[PDB]
């Protein structure tokens, strides 16, 4: 059992309709970047976040 | 009754019961950054509290 | 006319080089602490990226 909060998460949706993959934004600093750049890969630097 | 700063938003105020002035302050404040590798090398990252 | 001493002169000259780097926080500044802004401003994330 568990239970469920206000998130946003960012989905993927592959070329055949399927969500496949999903990034909770609001977990870490480095998934926060993953949501803002709008991308599943980080390339290297410093990021100002929030 | 209230007090405004020069943004014109609440920052003093009177109790209604002991009649004593009160400062009210935001509580978000600080700059934050997230130093990455890259996604591609690793999931480790550092953070800096500015 | 050919002159026949010299002077040494010393001149300064002043040249800005670089300015304050600055950085936003766009929910800070629109919305503040309240959440229903926030989720009302949801909308316009684009526009703070
Ligand atoms: C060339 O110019 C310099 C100054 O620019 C002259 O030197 C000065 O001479 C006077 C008297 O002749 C002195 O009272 C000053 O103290 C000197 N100044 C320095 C810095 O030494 C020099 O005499 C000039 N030479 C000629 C041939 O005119
Ligand atoms: C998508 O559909 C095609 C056709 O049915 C299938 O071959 C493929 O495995 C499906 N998945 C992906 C990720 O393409
Ligand atoms: C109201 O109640 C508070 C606490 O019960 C008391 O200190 C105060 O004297 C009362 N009267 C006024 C006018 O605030």
């Amino acid at each position: 059992v568990g239970y469920l909060q206000p998130r946003t998460f960012l989905l993927k949706y592959n070329e055949n309709g399927t969500i496949t993959d999903a990034v909770d934004c609001a977990l870490d600093p480095l998934s926060e970047t993953k949501c803002t750049l709008k991308s599943f890969t980080v390339e290297k630097g410093i990021y100002q976040t929030s | 009754q209230f007090g405004r700063d020069i943004a014109d938003t609440t920052d003093a105020v009177r109790d209604p019961q002991t009649l004593e002035i009160l400062d009210i302050t935001p509580c978000s404040f600080g700059g934050v950054s997230v130093i990455t590798p890259g996604t591609n090398t690793s999931n480790q990252v550092a953070v800096l509290y500015q | 006319a050919i002159p026949t001493n010299f002077t040494i002169s010393v001149t300064t000259e002043i040249l800005p080089v670089s300015m304050t780097k600055t950085s936003v926080d766009c929910t800070m500044y629109i919305c503040g602490d309240s959440t229903e802004c926030s989720n009302l401003l949801l909308q316009y994330g684009s526009f703070c990226t």
